[PDB]
């Protein structure tokens, strides 16, 4: 049970249907979740650089002393949760024994990579806020919306036996618990080869004998993958459509082309940040899923139930030293649209 | 209830009935023996599996 | 305007060609479904108070009034929609009544007490005048005093021998007997003895417990006294469909009739 | 122009509102002046609704929409071109609604029946006002009413439906589907075994009350009868409507996330099975 | 007020009628006919007797090896927890074969189950409408139910078996599942165009929506005139009383025109049978013939355009 | 059982069992359609052409 | 038990005891195909194929 009020966007034309009903308490109860902590001051580029008055020092290499003791302290205070320091750090501060410090430094490098590249397209939509490390994380080691491959895709199939519902049919947050296929995350957020683009085109809306579709299999995938995003950003599907008209983005509102850079984000991110650290875990760790996973990124992991992350908290010019340089080549249909040409290893 | 048939009309149903369902179990032994000819019904305790005795390029459905 | 093989060209497509073809048989089922709502009332008569003369044809014909339907009854009897004798009832029917205005569509006001008239809501059709049986010939809507096998359920309230109350809440009678149909398993009459004895429709009767714990009989549709106009059984023990028809009759004519203020509105 | 019976029923009186004014038949129409304002509302509806399609240009029974004002509107009146002929026509439908359904209160009286038939037009009038206020006034503004366009509202069912991710799984909506589809099969038996009993094949008798109950019994175990049939009818469209009610009243103003989420929210939390 | 024959407020018993003479009703009419007074509120009391015919006991039969096939493959999809298939009633479901089979028959994990309970359920219900048809036929009564059951399950082979072959796959065809079914009227829905862009899903819809309209004003228009044994609708046909008169009247006093008893009968009999009707032809439609309602409606100027979105999504892919 | 037809309806057994077997037979094919070893729908070898000896039935054959 | 047939209905106890039969054989096929040990059309390995020793069911083996 819900109750009015409710903050109302009216995100198409009147009559339309074409809005979204956000619960005001809700968000208020989610408010501990859904805000970033207070932001440290902020760090001088003046003085010795972080690479010369520590051993170990690599991804921070270029940052100053104070920025780098700035940024270790907020990602201490954004991923690290109650363990502290010792959460990445043996009692040598510049050995990598536990896989948290080298995964850290890859995530500092995504992160970088993110605020580098991803913000002209999803991440400075309304606000130029970019990600932190809290931004997924949310003061926690482990995401609280991270998400793995479901404990069906990886075990081992009973062809001819029973009670296969084929990765739908169960209750899921994946798929905003709906019966759609779970493993939507599997094939949009990391895979290429989903098409989402399911709705019918023809030639005058006809199967022409040119007219090749997608399976109604594909447009139970992409329907998931849509309940997910609409999940993600606790709004309906009118937050980024009419959906009378799916295909018509001229008719959907604006919020649909920056979600459309948020998958092939979620992709990019999954590809060629996320599974690579399955070589930095440990292969029998907990943190990893049922099917020996790392924990994917997807909508929900920064859109924790919140239509922009962490109140579109700016931390672009907040955190200069989580930002990097643009990738030359960075290009968005370079992650299977265009090409796969940015999706290292496929 | 009664069906009211006499003893006579029960016996010749019942002529009817067992020529039926014994020409069709009769019929269904000769082509589940055939069946298991082709191919046995239950595998052996190493199974029947293509993947445990086939090799690699051989694909199975299973 | 492109050519959308193998799925027709420009907008002759297949999707708006059956939904040609399906519009095309709903107009059909339509008309088929007016033919058979022409087979009562058909065909139709122009209003006789008119100061001009009947045309010669008739409306109620663009879906035409189809051949009558015949149906074969359990009786042997083979019979005709539209009845014949239901047709000529409306053409010798008994008005009582005048219209108010001179053109078609004028109401027509009852002359004298519209209660005896059998007018408007107390108008009734011809029924067949031979009591219906069941599939087994047993007489279909009976008094309890003779279908003993029929009685009333335990949890429910046995009325023989209730009040009935009138409109004003006058004591109309008393139940003598409940009429059962034996087919619908239902009560189809309450026996009203009068202080002579009338029939109560059911839909017509409202069964209510007063707090007194004693369940009685409210009639809103007519009053104690009108209830010893209500038309009489020709036999005591049976009811024909005639005079189940006539009895409904009279207490629908009570609805409209029983008061003068009943057939007026709220503001005139 | 008239049935065979008709005439032995045009009677005065049993008029609501309209006195013997009123009290005529144009044609087969009563009219009452519930006739009069329903035929006013209905044909100034309709006229505001040929002026939104002359202002906008959309001379398209399909393409033609009258839609509420927006959002930021509120429950202000709202121009003509931005929600205002919305408005007049929810004012113009709900009066022909009402007065449709006292004309046929009016028809009722005249006729000694029951007032059923408007009761139940009065469930459905009771949708539309409950859809045309209630939601507005839940949500805060006429923009959450649906629009008058012969799709167009479809598309607004569909946006309002999307609202909530997976529409299907609202409880108001499983209901009111099952309670439609409950409604078409139930007469799709009705009026298939009054037909089966009537047309039997060629030279078979006319079959029974007695027919029908044991046709039903023999078929399900079970025969509602003639009464029962009836009454389970109305009660099928008429709690379908009250089901609609509750679908478009709660849809929103009372569960903003998905209705998976809804059922999610509790059914897998029951502590019978939640362990 | 009046009484509103809304309930039966006095009830009453005769001799529980096992029914009429029927070719095998001696034996096949089972079951000691049981008076529901709940029941008699509203209809009859009576509870049976059931006709176990053989046509009806196989379909039920069918009927429950079918349940029981999807309530073991539930169990199995939940590892056998009789409590996490009552949590997950409604999502779980026997799926369709995937897209990548096509029209073959699966293994049984593979939607091979869902075939298999699609040959017995589709045999179940053409067995219940052979029963339909002869239990109708037993009684001299016209086929009427049984063709209403038809059209139906002409819907129900189009959604399942006809279309899904006509498409060329079995993924097409709807899954056995409380919300997945709903999940398959979704992404049929959406993957061509838009069903609200269907003129047949708009037809079908008309169909219903006047089923509830036409069968909530004739169960109130016989409530109304039950004052006049209106409820006895088959004397009100073949001997037309003041009942039927009234019903007829309000309805051309109100619409222009009316029904007959019988007529009536016939109206709400095909506005309810054209709801599966129409309904296999719009979906049928769909995937053979349209491949977008939307873009189908757009070239036939059935799709509203609405205001052009100021800063409207842009495509990225062009 | 020639008695059973005094208090078995015959008719109703014999047309049950012919319906109950058209259902069985559909369920049994769908199976066999449904095995890999028994798709002949869709051929699949059996493991006895690559098996060097008799896997047997009841035979207490061991790895 | 030849009195209950003065109390119980022989054609509703046969014919529903067949019903529930056909019922229960699919149910337990069903249980059989559900389980990679006993699911003929499946035909995977027993696990005594690989055992060194029976297994028993009473034997109070010990690892
Ligand atoms: C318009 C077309 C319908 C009416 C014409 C017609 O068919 O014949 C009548 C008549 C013929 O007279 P006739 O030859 O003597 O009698 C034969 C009749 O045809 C037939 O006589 P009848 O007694 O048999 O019937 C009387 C008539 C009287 O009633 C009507 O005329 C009302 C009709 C309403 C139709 C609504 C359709 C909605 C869609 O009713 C009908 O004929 C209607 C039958 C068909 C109804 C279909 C309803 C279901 C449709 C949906 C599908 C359902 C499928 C279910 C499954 C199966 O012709 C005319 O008078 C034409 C007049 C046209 C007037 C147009 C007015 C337009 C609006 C004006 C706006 C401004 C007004 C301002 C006024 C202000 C001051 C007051
Ligand atoms: C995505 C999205 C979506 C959706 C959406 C949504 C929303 C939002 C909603 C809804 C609804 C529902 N639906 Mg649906 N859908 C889906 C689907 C479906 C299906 C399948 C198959 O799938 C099915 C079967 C279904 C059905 C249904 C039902 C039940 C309901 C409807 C009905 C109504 O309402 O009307 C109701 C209505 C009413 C009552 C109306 C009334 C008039 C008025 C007075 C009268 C007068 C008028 C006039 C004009 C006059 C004329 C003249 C002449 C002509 C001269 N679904 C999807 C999913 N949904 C509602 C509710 O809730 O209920 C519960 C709401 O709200
Ligand atoms: C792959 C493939 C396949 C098949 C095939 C087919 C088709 C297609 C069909 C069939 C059938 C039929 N089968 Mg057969 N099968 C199969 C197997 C079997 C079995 C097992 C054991 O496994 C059985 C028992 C059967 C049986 C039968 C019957 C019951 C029916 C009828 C016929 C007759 O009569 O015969 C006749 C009869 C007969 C053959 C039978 C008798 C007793 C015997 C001596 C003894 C018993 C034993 C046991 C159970 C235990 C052992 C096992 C273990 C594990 C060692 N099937 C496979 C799997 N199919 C049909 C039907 O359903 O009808 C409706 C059809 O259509
Ligand atoms: C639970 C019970 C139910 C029930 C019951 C029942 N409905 C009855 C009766 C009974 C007992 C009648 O007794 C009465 C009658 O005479 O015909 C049989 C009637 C009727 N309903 C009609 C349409 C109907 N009803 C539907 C639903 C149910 N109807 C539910 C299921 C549905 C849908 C969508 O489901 C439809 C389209 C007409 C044909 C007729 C009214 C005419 C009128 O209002 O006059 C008035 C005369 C006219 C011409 C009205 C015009 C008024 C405005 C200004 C015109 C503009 C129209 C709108 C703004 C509406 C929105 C447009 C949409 C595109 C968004
Ligand atoms: C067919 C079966 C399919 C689905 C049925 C599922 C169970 C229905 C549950 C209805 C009540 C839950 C809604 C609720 O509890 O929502 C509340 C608000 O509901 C409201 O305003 C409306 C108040 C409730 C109205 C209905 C009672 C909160
Ligand atoms: C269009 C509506 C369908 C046509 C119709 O209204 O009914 C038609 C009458 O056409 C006619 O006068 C013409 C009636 C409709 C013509 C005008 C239709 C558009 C205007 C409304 C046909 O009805 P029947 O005479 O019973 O047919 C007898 C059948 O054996 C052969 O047809
Ligand atoms: C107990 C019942 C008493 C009778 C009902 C009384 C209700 C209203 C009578 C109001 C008298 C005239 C007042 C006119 C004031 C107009 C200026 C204005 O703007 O006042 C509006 C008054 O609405 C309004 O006239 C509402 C009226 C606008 C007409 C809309 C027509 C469409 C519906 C027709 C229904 C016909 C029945 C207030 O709306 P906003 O504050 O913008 O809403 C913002 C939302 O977030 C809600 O907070
Ligand atoms: C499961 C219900 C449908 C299957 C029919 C089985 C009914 C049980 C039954 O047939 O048992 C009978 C007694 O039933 C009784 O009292 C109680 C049963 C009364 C009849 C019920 C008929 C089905 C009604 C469904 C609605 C046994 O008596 P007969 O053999 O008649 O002698
Ligand atoms: C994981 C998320 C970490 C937490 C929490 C903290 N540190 Fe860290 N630290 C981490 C990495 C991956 C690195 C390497 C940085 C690089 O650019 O390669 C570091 C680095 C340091 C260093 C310098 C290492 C050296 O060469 O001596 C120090 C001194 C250090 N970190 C201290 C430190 C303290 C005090 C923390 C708690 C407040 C802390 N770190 C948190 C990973 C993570
Ligand atoms: C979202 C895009 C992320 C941002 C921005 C950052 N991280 Fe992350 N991180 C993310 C995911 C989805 C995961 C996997 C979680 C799982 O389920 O396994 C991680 C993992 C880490 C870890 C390891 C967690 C553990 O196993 O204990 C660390 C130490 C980590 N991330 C650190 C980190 C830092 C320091 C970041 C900012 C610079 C950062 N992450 C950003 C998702 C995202
Ligand atoms: C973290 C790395 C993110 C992931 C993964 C996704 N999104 Fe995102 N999104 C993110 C940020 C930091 C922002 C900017 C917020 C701001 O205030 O500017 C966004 C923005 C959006 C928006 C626009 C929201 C708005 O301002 O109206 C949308 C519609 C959106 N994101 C959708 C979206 C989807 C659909 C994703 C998965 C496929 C997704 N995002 C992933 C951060 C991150
Ligand atoms: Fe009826």
């Amino acid at each position: 049970c819900e109750r009015p009020p409710f903050e109302q966007e009216q995100t198409g034309p009147r009559g339309t249907g074409m809005y979204v009903l956000d619960n005001p308490r809700i968000l208020e109860s989610r408010l501990d979740l859904h805000t970033a902590p207070e932001a440290r001051p902020m760090a001088s580029e003046d003085g010795e650089r972080a690479g010369d008055v520590h051993e170990n020092v690599q991804v921070l290499a270029d940052l100053s002393d104070e920025q780098f003791w700035r940024i270790k302290e907020e990602m201490t205070d954004w991923v690290a949760g109650d363990e502290g320091c010792t959460y990445c750090h043996t009692d040598d501060l510049a050995s990598d024994e536990k896989y948290q410090y080298r995964v850290s430094r890859d995530m500092i490098e995504m992160t970088r990579y993110l605020n580098a590249n991803w913000a002209d397209t999803h991440l400075t939509h309304s606000n130029e806020a970019g990600v932190t490390c809290y931004t997924c994380h949310r003061g926690e080691p482990i995401p609280p919306a991270s998400w793995h491959s479901e404990e069906e895709s990886g075990e081992t199939r009973f062809m001819t036996g029973m009670g296969d519902l084929q990765l739908q049919n169960k209750i899921s947050s994946k798929t905003a618990y709906t019966a759609f296929p779970r493993d939507a995350l599997d094939t949009f957020l990391v895979g290429h080869e989903g098409e989402l683009s399911i709705v019918g085109e023809g030639e005058g809306g006809l199967r022409t004998a040119t007219t090749e579709g997608v399976s109604l299999r594909e447009a139970y995938e992409a329907v998931g993958l849509m309940m997910h995003l609409s999940y993600s950003l606790d709004a309906g599907c009118t937050l980024c459509h009419n959906v009378s008209r799916w295909a018509s983005w001229e008719d959907s509102p604006k919020e649909r082309e920056t979600a459309w850079h948020g998958i092939r984000m979620a992709r990019d991110i999954n590809v060629n940040w996320i599974n690579p650290l399955i070589d930095e875990y440990p292969e029998d760790a907990d943190v990893l899923g049922p099917t020996g996973d790392v924990g994917k990124v997807s909508c929900q992991t920064c859109h924790n139930k919140e239509r922009r992350p962490l109140y579109g908290e700016e931390f672009l010019e907040l955190y200069p030293e989580l930002v990097g340089e643009p990738d030359p080549d960075f290009d968005y249909l370079q992650f299977g649209d265009l090409g796969t040409d940015l999706l290292k290893g496929v | 209830i009664r069906t009211g048939l006499t003893d006579e009309e029960c016996q010749e149903i019942h002529e009817m009935n067992m020529l039926g369902m014994h020409a069709y179990w009769s019929i269904g032994l000769i082509a589940n023996a055939l069946a298991y000819a082709w191919r046995p019904f239950h595998q052996g305790r190493a199974g029947n599996r293509l993947e445990d005795h086939a090799p690699d390029y051989v694909r199975s459905a299973l | 305007m492109e050519a959308f093989y193998p799925m027709g060209i420009a907008r002759f497509d297949w999707g708006i060609w059956a939904v040609i073809f399906f519009f095309v048989f709903l107009a059909g089922l339509i008309v088929y479904c007016r033919r058979e709502d022409k087979r009562e009332g058909y065909p139709l008569i122009s209003d006789p108070n008119d100061k001009y003369g009947a045309p010669r044809l008739v409306s109620g014909t663009i879906p035409r009034v189809p051949k009558p339907k015949t149906f074969l009854l359990r009786d042997g009897r083979t019979i005709q929609v539209p009845r014949q004798e239901k047709v000529e009832w409306d053409r010798n029917y008994k008005l009582e009544a005048q219209p108010t205005a001179p053109w078609p569509g004028s109401p027509l006001e009852p002359i004298g007490n519209p209660m005896k008239a059998a007018i408007g809501p107390g108008a009734y059709a011809k029924r067949e005048d031979k009591p219906e049986l069941t599939w087994h010939n047993k007489q279909k809507i009976v008094p309890m005093r003779i279908a003993t096998e029929y009685y009333v359920v335990e949890d429910d309230p046995d009325l023989r021998g209730a009040p009935v109350v009138g409109l004003c809440g006058g004591q109309g009678g008393r139940v003598r007997d409940i009429w059962v149909d034996r087919s619908e398993c239902r009560i189809m009459y309450y026996e009203v003895e009068i202080s002579d004895s009338v029939l109560l429709p059911q839909c017509f009767a409202r069964e209510t417990r007063r707090m007194d714990g004693v369940w009685e009989i409210r009639v809103n549709s007519i009053t104690a006294e009108q209830f010893r106009d209500v038309p009489r059984l020709s036999n005591p023990d049976q009811i024909t469909p005639q005079e189940e028809d006539m009895v409904c009759a009279y207490y629908g004519a009570g609805t409209l009739y029983a008061v003068p203020g009943r057939t007026e509105p709220f503001l005139p | 122009a008239m049935l065979d019976f008709e005439r032995k029923y045009r009677v005065r009186g049993g008029t609501l509102l309209g006195g013997d004014l009123f009290d005529f038949w144009v044609g087969p129409f009563y009219v009452g002046f519930f006739g009069v304002t329903a035929i006013f509302c209905a044909v100034f509806g309709f006229l505001m609704i040929g002026l939104k399609a002359a202002i906008s240009e959309t001379w398209s029974i399909f393409q033609l929409v009258l839609a509420p004002p927006n959002l930021e509107n509120g429950f202000a009146l709202a121009p003509l071109d931005e929600g205002g002929l919305w408005q007049i026509v929810t004012a113009c439908a709900i009066g022909a609604f009402v007065s449709w359904a006292l004309r046929e209160v009016e028809i009722s009286r005249k006729l000694g029946i029951g007032y059923h038939i408007p009761f139940a037009f009065g469930v459905a009038i009771s949708f539309f006002v409950l859809a045309q206020l209630g939601r507005p006034l839940l949500l805060g503004g006429w923009g959450h009413a649906f629009p008058y366009g012969i799709i167009a509202h479809l598309d607004w069912v569909n946006n309002v439906g999307y609202q909530n991710l997976h529409y299907h799984y609202h409880w108001a909506h499983m209901l009111g589907c099952s309670l439609f589809f409950a409604t078409s099969f139930a007469l799709a038996l009705h009026g298939g075994l009054i037909l089966s009993v009537t047309n039997p094949k060629k030279g078979e008798v006319v079959k029974t009350a007695e027919h029908e109950n044991t046709f039903f019994r023999d078929f399900v175990g079970y025969s509602i009868g003639s009464l029962g049939i009836h009454r389970l009818g109305l009660a099928l469209a008429l709690s379908t409507s009250i089901s609609c009610i509750f679908g478009i009243l709660t849809t929103g103003p009372f569960w903003s996330r998905g209705w998976p989420e809804w059922w999610y929210t509790w059914w897998p939390q029951i502590p019978i099975w939640n362990w | 007020a009046e009484y509103q024959n809304v309930f039966t407020r006095v009830q009453v018993r005769g001799p529980a009628e096992q029914g009429l003479e029927v070719p095998g009703g001696s034996w096949n009419r089972v079951g000691r006919p049981r008076f529901s007074y709940l029941l008699g509120k509203i209809g009859d009391a009576q509870v049976g007797p059931i006709y176990l015919g053989a046509t009806g006991v196989v379909a039920s039969l069918g009927f429950l090896i079918f349940c029981l096939m999807v309530g073991f493959n539930w169990l199995a999809a939940v590892d056998w927890s009789v409590r996490e298939v009552f949590r997950q009633f409604w999502w779980l479901a026997v799926e369709v074969p995937p897209p990548e089979y096509g029209l073959r028959i699966p293994p049984f994990n593979d939607g091979g189950w869902f075939l298999w309970g699609l040959a017995i359920c589709s045999l179940s219900l053409l067995m219940w409408w052979a029963r339909t048809y002869i239990r109708a036929r037993a009684l001299g009564l016209g086929t009427h139910v049984a063709w209403a059951f038809a059209a139906a399950l002409w819907f129900y082979f189009i959604i399942t078996i006809i279309r899904p072959v006509a498409i060329g796959s079995w993924d097409e065809s709807l899954p056995i599942g409380m919300f997945a079914h709903l999940d398959w009227l979704v992404a049929i829905s959406e993957r061509y165009g838009n069903f609200y862009y269907n003129p047949f899903h708009m037809l079908s819809i008309a169909f219903c929506f006047g089923s509830a309209l036409l069968f909530a004003a004739h169960g109130a228009t016989i409530l109304a005139t039950g004052r006049y044994n209106s409820e006895r609708e088959i004397e009100q046909i073949t001997d037309r009383g003041t009942g039927s008169e009234r019903a007829a009247l309000f309805w051309r006093w109100t619409m222009g025109f009316n029904a007959t008893m019988e007529s009536i009968h016939r109206w709400g009999y095909w506005m309810a049978i054209l709801v599966p009707l129409v309904a296999s032809i719009g979906l049928f439609l769909s995937g053979t013939v349209i491949e977008s309602w939307y873009e189908w409606g757009l070239k036939h100027n059935l799709v509203p355009i609405y205001e052009e979105l100021s800063d409207p999504a842009r495509n990225p892919a062009a | 059982m020639w008695k059973l037809w005094k208090f078995v309806d015959f008719r109703m057994t014999a047309v049950g069992f012919h319906l109950f077997f058209a259902l069985l037979a559909f369920a049994v094919h769908f199976a066999c359609i449904s095995s890999e070893r028994f798709n002949w729908l869709e051929g699949a070898p059996a493991a006895e052409y690559y098996m060097d000896e008799d896997p047997g039935i009841w035979k207490r054959t061991s790895y």
